[PDB]
């Protein structure tokens, strides 16, 4: 479908004769289209589509519910591959970040040490 | 080479060609 404009906004032409959008409930105008926020990707790495990839199927068994197909590796299963690719991709970085905190914390350890270890030979 | 300047849309005061 495509959307209509949000209520109280208009499009104008400049000299130019590009359109720009004007926003009368806040009194202001704009270069984007308003509904360009559901249209159009938020980031370089954004995707507005969450579509199956090439060789995946959504299946509905009536005993089991949704489950999906792999045609790749003739496998099927329950959870949805997108959600498991998101969850193991941020178990990945997730903890790939907790060996960087523990490699510092090591390091900022180590000369500590040198620190603390001259500090005991007073108490003699 | 050089891209052309950042231009701003007309202010909201003022006149529009609608």
């Amino acid at each position: 479908f495509e959307l209509p404009l949000p209520e109280g906004w208009e499009e104008a032409r400049d000299f130019d004769g590009k359109v720009y959008y004007i926003d009368h409930r806040n009194r202001t105008t704009s270069w984007i289209d308003p509904r360009d926020r559901y249209t159009k990707p938020l980031t370089f790495a954004d995707c507005i589509s969450d579509e199956l990839p090439l060789g995946w199927e959504e299946a509905y068994d009536p005993q089991v519910g949704d489950y999906f197909i792999d045609h790749n590796t003739k496998t099927t299963q329950i959870e949805d591959p997108r959600v498991q690719w998101r969850r193991e991709q941020e178990h990945m970085l997730k903890d790939y970040l907790v060996v960087a905190q523990e490699a510092l914390s090591a390091q900022k350890e180590i000369y500590q040490v040198k620190q603390q270890r001259l500090e005991l030979a007073q108490q003699e | 080479d050089r891209p052309p300047p950042y231009v701003a849309p007309p202010s909201y005061e003022g006149p529009h060609r609608t």
